[PDB]
């Protein structure tokens, strides 16, 4: 896998890839790893398949029963501790999940909580997770700034991606895309790497090592 | 694979399967298990595929020289002897699995060698992953004083039972028979049991199905 | 986690056209001692099924009280026990195979492979094994240990696939599984020539034969060889 | 395997099973494990069927090549060759050997060497995986001087029981008699020693 | 022993390599330059093992420069990677196998041009337009695919370089103490003492 | 020491088209190098047009799919004889298969059906319960020898149209029921031919709107 | 630590109507790290192609060693190395490092100049030859080659046709590997021509 | 261990018990809540018969259950310890998972909870 | 988590923690926080096993806060203390132990002076002048050993904190990203924004 999210002026861009592997066997290009929490709350999923797709509903679920209970919706930084919490109980038994729980809310803004399977949670403005993260990192870092609009933010999260899943051997398939406003998440589509690559090779010049 | 012998009346008959596999996966559909020593010294090879083909050639190789120094036919227990003394020397890393047949001015043999370099002399043998099925007929359907069309056939159903019932073996069946006094016939796949089914669909692309990037005209010539 | 002590070999099974017939040798080895020689490892259950076991011993014992319990069990308040509401082979055999699949489950196999051979109450014929992994299949022939290996191959010669079976008669039937036995004998190492053989049939019924031997036997060529290569005396 | 060696009063008497094994299958059922190293002095072959016979082999060279020079070698000679090769090779070899030959002079003879390589001369010897079997047996029944006849019922009731009792032997009871008369094969079918 | 890479430019070849030399918790000195100069056009910037980086290192650079008196003649890059290759194919099967991993910047003054080899402990080599060893590489290579072009000057590489460095320094756990940068064209290899 | 698990061999597939859908499997199970039965059906129907298949270790397979069967039979009980639908079916076989996360069930399933709006659906398990609907998918033994073959056939990839200069992929369409079968009897003749695991039979289970009808090919028996 | 799936790759040849094809990716990685996409594994010795998939180290030294050995052999035979010939020769130098082995699958592919007939061969690591009038796979995603050829696959296809069928099964059998791809040659061999072919593949 | 059923229906449809623990409440010390524009204020009655007390000590009668929420009360002083507990341990539960303090209105109904589960439970007043 | 240092001087006690936070070959962060206040006078630094780090200090953080909302009253640094190595004590024989190092820096109010107790993960508790946990008391002890007075005040322990840092950053292998520094005295708990 790879999966990144970074917070900027005009919210959160969040973008991931769709491969899956069982050792050198691609599984699958077609996976879905943007997990839609609710309206205003997402969360992307990197480590285990099953691990993290099991336990990312099931945190769903309990997001929905706290709105029920408390008639308002859970804030980010209680929706990540609810799954932080979990995988600490099962800390040894060998579940592999990194994932990124992205959203936002009136107290807090928009907010991004990195939490993994040996119970480390961490707030950040940016962060990338999965066997592509460096690539991602490489890429993402370099071009980043606050003042990015939502156009060049939405394009830059969909290259850092494209480069992931072009060196990453375990990362590819296509890119998804997110963006998070005050108003909630609004999907940006899926991107398949077989087109994108020559369409941003052309356009933007780059990929001089690939054979045109 | 699988691999058996069979003397008879006035010789000896052997045969083999012509799977060869890579793992789980069938890499070769129709092997020559089947090697020749010598022209009447001929040998069913199972186990490590390069191994079985490298020692018979060398010791086939050094026969044919003996054979030239000493002005004499060559014999089953030369190749026999030098087979067994090569393994042995390797302590069974050579992974050679040998039916030894033929027939030589002292008569007609049979024997088995093992990769470790341990000789066995009978009427009838089996090797390789299938021998249990095969040697289970040969046990059932063998008897004293065989004729030529007895042996060829109670030999080819050992292989039979190998190719249907072991997974290790598979698709033809290889013969070659060795009776004294004629030429060895080496019988390719003496009997097809195993052929492909028509394909139900023709997956012939159209022209320009595939995308290019480049062109270019390849020099071979000086 | 168990490792087996006392074993028993071999159990071979075919399908004929009014039943089926199974066999299994009388022999309790001890690793490679031959230790003992009077051991019954097939186990009938009513007059309509036979259990076929290898594998350990006390492991086989442990199921015979089970079988033997389910009988009892089964008459129980039951006033059709020995007609409509009899027990069949097919209750036999998932009984055993969910307590094979359990034990295994619980890492505390029983160290066996069981075929449970029978006729149903509509005539049908059955035959299914089941193994200390709790892993089953049916097929016209079924065999455990070296019986796969030698047995099945020489069976299935006689019953390939289904439409064989009307075809095979009990005297073809029998004769393949006593051959079978034979080259068995041949080849096993911890195999015995003393076994047990039953048919059950949807005419005559339960046919139990006790104290049978492995016969015409070819070992007259044994003399002709001499050495392993060269020697001639 | 099951193998035993017996001197008697007219010569000496190998006997031997017939079974060779690959784990608990039967790789071969007619098996000859008494084979011959010299006109009378010929030996048991237990333990690995390559090292004994990759033994076998060289010590028949060494014999040939000492009868070209200093004519018939003695039945101690050969099973110092025997234990030179077991002896000095013992990290890579799995054979345990009867040496058994006779003599003019010396008559019958039996030398036995386990898997250690040391040698040992006996009145009989017994060795191989069913041997243990008959330890009791043998012990109680051997006796010196005994006749042909009763040598041979000697070694087929005892191979018998080793046969009956061990997994890793079987098959026909193979015998060669060594006297002065000559060399003489013998062999016994599992009809008759299984019902003894 | 860490950080070294290699960006090939327009008429240039730019070797960047790290000054740390780490043993255990103590970082034993700063100022470290892990490359040779094999002849006065071609450079190895070297990485792996303690010992046998050096030890190799100096061993190809006696060969090289024993082959330029003997035929008064400088080998081309692509001639002296595939001498190192065949050295590191030979190592690979030996007793015990030099452990080290190596970047072969050099001009060829036949050509014209400039040529970046890199070559690791198997004795795989492979021309690149940028290339990298370690840990490095994913990093620097998703963003030389993203900023690298091939008609680039010297100074342009420079900052690309830079651009690297920044990220390493940002993402990377160990302090590897900045990089010493020489720059190998047409004129020679020379040293950027300023970075 | 005792391992709980074994490989019973084996492979499955299963395509989905527009008002349709397959799920076809072979009759092989082995163990090692033996064939322990030629036909032994691992394709079931579980009712409410729901076709299961859980290859892989054959006494987990049979679990789960009794405990799925059974899963089926409480779901009436529970919410008045209501039908369970494909996606919900594949969510509660997630549940199953989760359960054992710790312990878990050595099978690839695959189910298959028709969605809530009458349109074929193929789901596809991991053996710790992650899963995915697909229009195509291959599991078990020869699953990467057919799963590629898929893509070319029933997706198109790397089908480009001819004269475009490799710019326009050819347009992905619905297959008909005789089309599928064509490709589903080819995969397997294929994977006969070159996984050893694979043959004896092939059967087929195809879901329409008016039920389930199955259809049987022999295959290659060696 | 497995050598033949560290740097990773395929090659794949076929059989026509007179002619003959051979197909590689350009992949060169350091496991997950794609280092090279111009990692050609395909190389030529005269009119014969050999084809070498594995360690990269190792496709690197035999293609040097091969060619050091054909350079030697039309110098003293005074003629070029023929197919059948060539592959014995394959065979005898793997096989003379049976137990210290070059962790390669290569693969022979040529058409006879003497009697045009169209030859193909494959190889394990220790030099066993594996002839085929069909087809041959080699590297990491062989199996996925395996199922792709056994059923795309026709005999007697003319060079335009055979291209689109070898392609293919390189394609989608790429496409299915972490470790291949990357881009992709084929090479069409006909008596006295021969067409070298980039294809066009997803990058990733 | 003691299961009986002490709060339980009678034939009018009261629960008695719990009936008798609001004549409980009649019994204690007075205690009035007044909330204003900007502030809320407890006000509390302490009986006079009570005379040598020692007010530094004496457990007050309004409790902190954090450093936001206040609890005062009415009726048994024991029972009321009890309860305070709970909500404190409840209240510090509350900041370690969702990472902010209780609402007023969440610490009430867990107190209130608290109390409805003694009406049915068994063995328990 | 890596570094984490303590200073008791005259009138308060200083605590520096790095704020790098590495998972395998990224820093995922480089502004983490690595102490809780446990109460108005007492700070708590903590580093050791992911996860396990933040539960076990939030763990104690609630526990003190309950004991101070149920007396009105604050612990003492030497009872918190004891009640943290109990826990750790408890720990270390469990299932499965908080792999979990401690500095407790507080100011007691009752006796006016300033305490640092340094509590590793078997819970060895030990009251210091100067402390510190991991690799980087192998660099600090020994250059506090020298240069540290007893008298000092926070300025000059400032000073004498950037002394380690520096060091720090010299010879330890790893980037640590430098420190937050707090100041635990008589008027509370204060950060210093600017190191
Ligand atoms: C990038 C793409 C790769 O790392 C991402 O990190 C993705 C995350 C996405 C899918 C959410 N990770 C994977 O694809 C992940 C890698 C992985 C594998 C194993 C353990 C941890 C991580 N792959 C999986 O989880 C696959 C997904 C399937 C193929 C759709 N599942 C498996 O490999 C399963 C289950 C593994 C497992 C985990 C824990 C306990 C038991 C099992 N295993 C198999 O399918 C085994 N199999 C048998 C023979 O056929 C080959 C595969
Ligand atoms: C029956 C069919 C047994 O299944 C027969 O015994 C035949 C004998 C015939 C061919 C003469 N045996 C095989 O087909 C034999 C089975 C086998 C496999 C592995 C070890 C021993 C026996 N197969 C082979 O020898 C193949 C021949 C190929 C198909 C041309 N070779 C391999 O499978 C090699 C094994 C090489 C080897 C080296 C050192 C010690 C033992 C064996 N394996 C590979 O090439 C696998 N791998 C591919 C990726 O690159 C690295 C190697
Ligand atoms: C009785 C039977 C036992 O003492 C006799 O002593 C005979 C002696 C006669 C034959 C001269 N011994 C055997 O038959 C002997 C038993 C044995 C087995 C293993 C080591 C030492 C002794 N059997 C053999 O030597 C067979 C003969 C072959 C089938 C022609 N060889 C094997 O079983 C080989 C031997 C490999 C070996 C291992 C260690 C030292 C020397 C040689 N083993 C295998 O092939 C392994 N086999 C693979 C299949 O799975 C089961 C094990
Ligand atoms: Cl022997
Ligand atoms: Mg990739
Ligand atoms: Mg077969």
């Amino acid at each position: 896998t790879t999966t990144l999210a970074f917070r900027f002026q005009g919210g959160i861009i969040v973008a991931v890839d769709s491969r899956a592997t069982a050792g050198n066997w691609v599984a699958s290009q077609t996976v879905k790893k943007v997990i839609e929490i609710n309206p205003f709350l997402l969360g992307t999923i990197a480590g285990g398949a099953a691990d993290c797709q099991f336990w990312e509903t099931w945190l769903g679920s309990q997001c929905r029963l706290h709105e029920l209970r408390e008639k308002e919706r859970i804030s980010v930084a209680a929706a990540s501790k609810i799954l932080s919490n979990l995988v600490y109980q099962y800390k040894g038994a060998g579940l592999s999940m990194g994932t990124m729980i992205c959203g936002y809310t009136r107290k807090e803004g928009p907010t991004i909580y990195y939490v993994d399977s040996d119970g480390t949670r961490l707030k950040g403005d940016i962060f990338c997770v999965g066997s592509g993260q460096t690539f991602a990192y490489g890429v993402l870092d370099s071009n980043y700034k606050w003042d990015l609009s939502v156009e060049d933010a939405l394009y830059l999260g969909k290259r850092s991606i494209l480069a992931a899943a072009h060196r990453d051997a375990y990362s590819g398939g296509s890119v998804n895309l997110y963006h998070v406003t005050e108003d909630g998440w609004i999907y940006h589509g899926n991107h398949d790497v077989g087109e994108l690559f020559w369409k941003v090779k052309e356009e933007e010049g780059s990929f001089n090592n690939v054979i045109g | 694979t699988t691999i058996v012998g069979v003397k008879f009346n006035n010789g000896v008959v052997i045969a083999a399967d012509t799977r060869s596999t890579q793992g789980p996966i069938v890499a070769d559909k129709n092997c020559a298990k089947l090697h020749r020593i010598s022209p009447k010294i001929w040998c069913a090879g199972a186990g490590t595929a390069a191994d079985t083909e490298a020692v018979t050639q060398l010791i086939g190789s050094n026969i044919e020289l003996h054979s030239l120094y000493t002005s004499r036919e060559p014999r089953v227990v030369s190749a026999l002897q030098m087979l067994k003394q090569h393994l042995f020397k390797y302590q069974g890393h050579i992974g050679a699995y040998l039916i030894v047949a033929g027939v030589d001015p002292t008569g007609s043999h049979l024997f088995s060698i093992h990769a470790h370099g341990s000789t066995d002399v009978g009427y009838y043998l089996s090797l390789g992953s299938g021998s249990l099925a095969a040697m289970a007929v040969l046990e059932s359907h063998w008897k004293q004083d065989l004729t030529k069309e007895e042996a060829i056939k109670l030999a080819s159903d050992a292989i039979q039972a190998g190719i249907w019932n072991d997974l290790g073996s598979g698709s033809n069946v290889d013969v070659c028979v060795m009776e004294i006094g004629k030429d060895a016939e080496y019988l390719r796949n003496y009997l097809t049991p195993n052929v492909r089914e028509e394909k139900q669909k023709s997956y012939k692309f159209p022209r320009g199905t595939t995308a290019v990037l480049k062109e270019s005209i390849v020099n071979i010539c000086d | 986690t168990q490792q087996p002590i006392v074993t028993g070999t071999s159990v071979i099974s075919m399908k004929y056209d009014n039943g089926v017939i199974i066999a299994a040798d009388n022999l309790g080895s001890y690793g490679s001692l031959l230790r003992f020689n009077g051991v019954e490892r097939l186990i009938p259950v009513g007059d309509n099924t036979v259990v076929g076991i290898s594998g350990d011993i006390s492991d086989m014992q442990h199921i015979e009280r089970l079988l033997k319990d389910l009988v009892t069990e089964n008459a129980y308040d039951n006033p059709l026990a020995d007609a409509e509401e009899a027990l069949e082979p097919s209750y036999i055999f998932e009984y055993l195979a969910t307590v094979m699949y359990q034990r295994r489950s619980k890492m505390n196999p029983l160290w066996n492979a069981i075929i449970v051979a029978g006729v149903q109450s509509n005539g049908d014929q059955f035959l299914r094994y089941v193994n200390l992994l709790g892993v089953t299949y049916s097929s016209p022939t079924l065999a455990t240990g070296f019986g796969a290996h030698m047995a099945n191959p020489l069976l299935r010669k006689v019953v390939d696939r289904e439409s064989d079976i009307p075809k095979t008669t009990v005297q073809v039937a029998e004769e393949a599984i006593v051959n079978a036995m034979r080259v068995l004998y041949y080849r096993d190492a911890r195999s015995s020539r003393n076994f047990s053989l039953a048919i059950i049939d949807k005419n005559t019924g339960l046919t139990f034969k006790k104290n049978l031997q492995v016969e015409n036997m070819k070992w007259d060529f044994a003399k002709d060889i001499k050495g392993y290569g060269t020697q001639k005396i | 395997t099951s193998i035993m060696a017996v001197t008697f009063k007219d010569g000496v008497i190998l006997g031997a099973d017939s079974r060779t094994t690959t784990g608990a299958y039967i790789a071969n059922r007619v098996t000859d494990k008494l084979t011959r190293v010299h006109d009378k002095i010929w030996c048991c072959r237990s333990g690995s069927a390559a090292d004994t016979q990759a033994i076998a082999d060289i010590v028949q060279y060494h014999l040939e090549l000492y009868t070209s020079q200093y004519g018939t070698p003695s039945t101690e000679t050969a099973a110092s060759v025997f234990k030179e090769l077991c002896y000095e090779n013992k990290d890579n070899l799995t054979a345990g050997i009867i040496v058994a030959g006779y003599d003019d002079k010396n008559k019958g003879e039996v030398y036995t060497i386990p898997l250690g390589g040391s040698v040992h001369k006996l009145p009989y010897a017994i060795a191989g995986s069913g041997s243990t079997f008959i330890y009791g047996y043998c012990d109680k029944n051997f006796r010196e001087n005994m006749s042909k006849e009763e040598t041979v019922d000697f070694i087929k009731h005892s191979l018998s029981q080793a046969i009956k009792w061990d997994g890793s032997s079987g098959g026909v009871i193979r015998m060669v008699v060594l006297t002065a008369a000559g060399v003489e094969r013998l062999i016994f079918y599992p009809d008759e020693y299984e019902q003894l | 022993m860490d950080i070294i890479l290699g960006i090939r430019v327009q008429d240039s070849v730019i070797l960047a390599s790290s000054k740390a030399v780490t043993r255990g918790i103590s970082v034993l000195k700063d100022s470290d330059d892990k490359t040779r100069q094999l002849s006065p056009h071609t450079l190895m910037s070297f990485a792996g093992e303690a010992g046998d980086t050096v030890q190799f290192a100096e061993y190809i650079q006696a060969n090289i420069q024993l082959y330029s008196i003997r035929e008064d003649y400088e080998l081309s890059p692509q001639a002296v990677s595939s001498f190192v290759r065949q050295e590191l194919a030979k190592s690979i099967r030996s007793r015990r196998p030099y452990q080290v991993n190596v970047l072969i910047g050099g001009y060829d003054k036949k050509k014209n041009k400039p040529e970046l080899y890199q070559i690791d402990y198997l004795g795989t080599k492979v021309e690149l337009p940028y290339g990298a060893h370690g840990y490095s590489g994913f990093y620097t290579f998703s963003l030389l695919d993203h900023h690298y072009r091939p008609d680039m000057t010297t100074e342009e590489g420079l900052d690309l370089l830079k651009l690297c460095v920044q990220e390493l320094e940002k993402r990377m756990p160990m302090d590897f103490k900045g990089v010493i940068v020489k720059i190998v064209d047409k004129d020679g290899i020379r040293q950027v003492d300023d970075f | 020491q005792f391992n709980p698990y074994g490989d019973n061999g084996g492979t499955i597939l299963g395509i989905a088209g527009e008002d349709f859908a397959v799920l076809a499997g072979d009759t092989r199970n082995i163990t090692d190098y033996s064939i322990n039965s030629r036909y032994e059906p691992k394709v079931f129907d579980c009712g409410d047009n729901i076709v299961m298949s859980a290859n892989g270790f054959a006494a987990d397979g049979d679990a789960l799919v009794k405990r799925f069967k059974n899963s089926v039979k409480w779901y009436h009980f529970d919410h008045n004889d209501k039908k369970l639908s494909i996606n919900s079916a594949a969510r509660n076989i997630q549940h199953l298969l989760y359960g054992k996360r710790f312990f878990p069930y050595y099978v690839h399933t695959i189910i298959a059906g028709l969605d809530e709006d009458g349109k074929g659906a193929v789901y596809s398990f991991d053996p710790v319960g992650s899963y995915e609907r697909e229009q195509c998918r291959a599991g078990g033994a020869a699953a990467s020898l057919i799963m590629p073959f898929l893509d070319n056939q029933v997706n198109f990839k790397n089908q480009y149209e001819p004269g475009t200069n490799g710019k326009v992929k050819k347009p992905l369409k619905y297959l008909s029921v005789e089309e599928v079968i064509k490709l589903v009897r080819d995969s397997f003749t294929s994977a006969t031919e070159r996984h050893i695991q694979v043959g004896d039979g092939l059967e087929i289970l195809i879901v329409t709107k008016d039920g389930v009808r199955k259809e049987f090919y022999e295959l290659k028996r060696d | 630590s497995d050598p033949s799936s560290i740097n990773g790759g395929i090659v794949v040849a076929m059989t026509g109507k007179d002619c003959v094809a051979i197909a590689c990716d350009l992949r060169l990685g350091s496991q997950s790290l794609g280092v090279s996409n111009k990692f050609e594994k395909i190389f030529h010795y005269g009119h014969v192609f050999l084809g070498i998939t594995g360690l990269a180290t190792d496709v690197t030294t035999l293609n040097e060693m091969f060619r050091y050995k054909t350079n030697l052999y039309k110098l003293k035979e005074e003629r070029a190395i023929e197919p059948e010939t060539f592959t014995q020769l394959v065979s005898s130098s793997l096989y003379e490092r049976r137990f210290g082995p070059y962790f390669v699958g290569p693969v022979v592919a040529g058409i006879n100049s003497k009697s045009g007939k169209p030859f193909i061969a494959g190889f394990d690591l220790i030099g066993c030859i594996d002839e085929a009038k069909d087809f041959i796979v080699s590297g990491t995603a062989s199996d996925q080659l395996f199922g792709m050829c056994e059923s795309l696959y026709e005999p007697n296809l003319e060079p335009e046709d055979l291209f689109e069928t070898i392609s293919q099964a390189l394609l989608n059998a790429a496409d299915r590997d972490a470790l291949s791809g990357w881009g992709a040659v084929v090479y069409i061999i006909k008596k006295d021509e021969v067409v070298k072919r980039y294809l066009k593949m997803r990058q990733d | 261990g003691y299961d009986r059923a002490l709060s339980i229906f009678s034939p009018d449809g009261h629960i008695f018990q719990v009936e008798y623990a609001l004549e409980a409440v009649k019994r204690g010390t007075c205690a009035v809540g007044v909330k204003g524009k900007n502030c809320v204020v407890l006000g509390c009655e302490r009986r006079s018969t009570l005379k040598l007390q020692d007010t530094r000590i004496t457990p007050s009668k309004v409790s902190k259950i954090d450093s936001h929420v206040v609890l005062s009360f009415s009726g048994l002083n024991a029972d009321s310890r009890i309860l305070i507990e709970k909500a404190r341990v409840e209240a510090q539960s509350h900041r370690l998972t969702l990472e902010d303090p209780v609402t007023v209105e969440y610490l009430t109904r867990y107190v209130a909870g608290v109390q409805q589960r003694y009406t049915q439970s068994g063995g328990v007043r």
